[PDB]
């Protein structure tokens, strides 16, 4: 469960990616594929290469979707309802990979952020992430 | 796997330029505040009711150098990480009880503090080359557990 | 998330363990000290012998609680709020260790129950106690 | 650790009594249903829509045969279990794909099939000894993940 103090910290840190939505989830989704290679199997049909079209559109989706999530924080499976289905059912994408892109969202923060990332703002966002990956893992059937 | 010839470059020259008093206090500090449960595996430091506590606690800060410093000598047997680290996986197995998950979890934090010291060094290719050290040296503290 | 289905297999399984509280708790108990010796360092204060009056006594205890999460299976964090505090805050109870319990439990529902613990009724029963689980490492602080 | 004597007893013991063929194909076809997402991996073999497809299909039945066939060897080399499964590691890891933490899975499921089929023998020691050789399958099919 969030608490209060979470749901402040993740909308203050969450407000430096403000103008930065494409640009800090192609960095997420290029650490993933580099850092976890296994990760690549999703996404045959993509174009690997720094900064493609492919990895900077897909970047800003999920980036976009955590924006919202972080908007619907006190509902999150209302606000993910139709992503848990596409990635749980219609993906069938293995658990272990959304700790892998949620680790990859930190050490974007860190980099960009990392006076604003504090052990206490990194407590939270972790929180969050592992609230999301939860909603995302719970249609498997 | 062996480390590459470019691995290795990236591991040598960002190690260097690491401060492993500094950011072992970070990472043990960080650990403690964001899993909360592995308070439990150190209640000998004291009290570490909340974040405030931890990061005040001199033990903490202190035990966090030495983690630090014991991880950097991965750096110098790259080839050799299961054996140099034998002794103190069965020390943390027997000894210290701690359960092998929690390895993970320290060598992601690890990462996250060398991405906030080291930003402009951080590359794509320089966090994979470490995401494997950390993944090597995880399983190492895991492999006299029995 | 479960479904109406799941929360109908799960109440006709844990049907069977009515009338054997003490005893299949106890069992499950003795099974985890043994598989799974790591998880003895939280009950340094027990006598480990086989029945034990501490054994039987905590046993009865733990399934006693998850008869009640069985009848409350709609609000599992309100039914199991109390426990939540206990093992994440008071007890600081590493989370691995409810995945050692949740597979003892079944293992004393495949012997007693074999026929009972289909594929589709396992799975429906897996559900819950990770649920559980989820519950009760919901509040670490 | 090495199996003792008294493990060893149990194991062997008890693995004479099993038969491996409705044993595996029972436990393939429950990780798929109790582990959805484990169909990706199999979706060569048929649609796997519902636990009824599941159940009805003949390739999973075949395939858990071979699976347990496989597993039971561990019982003929209790001193060698990573240098016995290590090019079957090798083949999970980079022509299936499989990753790693499902191994521990399918050893749970292994321990509720045997339990079911062997009630009188799945006594608290004899699942101990079981729970220590799946630990060690699970870790010698993850051993060459690189
Ligand atoms: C924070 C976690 C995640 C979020 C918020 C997220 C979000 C999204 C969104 C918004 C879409 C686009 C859906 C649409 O266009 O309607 C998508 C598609 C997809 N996601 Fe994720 N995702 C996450 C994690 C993952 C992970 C861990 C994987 C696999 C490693 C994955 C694999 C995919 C794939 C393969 C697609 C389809 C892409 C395509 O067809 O081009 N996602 N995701
Ligand atoms: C990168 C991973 C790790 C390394 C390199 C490491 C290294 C060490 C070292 C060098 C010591 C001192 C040994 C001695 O001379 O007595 C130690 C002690 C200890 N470690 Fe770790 N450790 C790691 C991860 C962890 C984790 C994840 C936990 C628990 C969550 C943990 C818990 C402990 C405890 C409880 C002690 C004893 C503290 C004391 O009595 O001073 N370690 N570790
Ligand atoms: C399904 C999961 C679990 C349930 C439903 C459960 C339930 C309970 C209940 C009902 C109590 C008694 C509280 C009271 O008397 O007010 C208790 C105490 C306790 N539980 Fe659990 N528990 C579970 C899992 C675990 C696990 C995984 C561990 C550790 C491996 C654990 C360790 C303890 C300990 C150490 C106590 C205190 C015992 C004492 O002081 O004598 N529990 N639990
Ligand atoms: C006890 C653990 C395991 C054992 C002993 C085992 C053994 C085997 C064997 C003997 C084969 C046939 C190899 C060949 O000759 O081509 C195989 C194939 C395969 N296994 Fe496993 N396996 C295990 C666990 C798993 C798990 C957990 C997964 C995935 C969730 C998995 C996925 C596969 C796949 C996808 C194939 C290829 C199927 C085919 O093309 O016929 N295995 N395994």
């Amino acid at each position: 469960v969030l608490s209060m103090e979470d749901k402040s910290n993740v909308k203050a840190i969450w407000g430096k990616a403000s103008g930065h939505l494409e640009e800090y989830g192609a960095e997420a989704l290029e650490r993933m594929f580099c850092a976890y290679p296994q990760t690549k199997i999703y996404f045959p049909h993509f174009d690997m290469s720094h900064n493609s079209a492919q990895i900077r559109a897909h970047g800003k989706k999920v980036f976009s979707a955590l924006h919202e999530a972080v908007n619907h924080i006190d509902d999150l499976p209302g606000a993910l309802c139709r992503l848990s289905e596409l990635h749980a059912h219609s993906l069938r994408v293995d658990p272990v990979n959304f700790k892998f892109l949620a680790h990859c969202v930190l050490v974007v923060f860190a980099i960009h952020h990392p006076s604003a990332l504090s052990p206490e703002i990194h407590a939270s966002l972790d929180k969050f992430l592992c609230a999301v990956s939860a909603v995302l893992t719970s249609k498997y059937r | 796997a062996s480390f590459d010839a470019h691995e290795r470059k990236f591991i040598v020259d960002l190690w260097a330029k690491v401060d492993v008093a500094q950011c072992g206090a970070d990472a043990l500090s960080r650990m403690l505040i964001v899993y909360p449960w592995k308070r439990r595996y150190f209640e000998h430091f004291g009290k570490m009711c909340n974040a405030h506590d931890i990061l005040h606690n001199s033990k903490v800060q202190e035990h966090g150098k030495k983690v630090l410093a014991s991880f950097g000598e991965a750096v110098k047997h790259l080839d050799n990480i299961k054996g140099h680290f034998a002794n103190l996986s069965k020390l943390h197995c027997e000894k210290f009880h701690v359960d092998p998950e929690n390895f993970k979890l320290l060598g992601d934090i690890i990462i996250i503090v060398l991405a906030a010291h080291h930003p402009e060094d951080f590359s794509v290719e320089c966090h994979a080359a470490f995401q494997k050290l950390v993944r090597q040296v995880a399983a190492a503290l895991a492999a006299e557990y029995h």
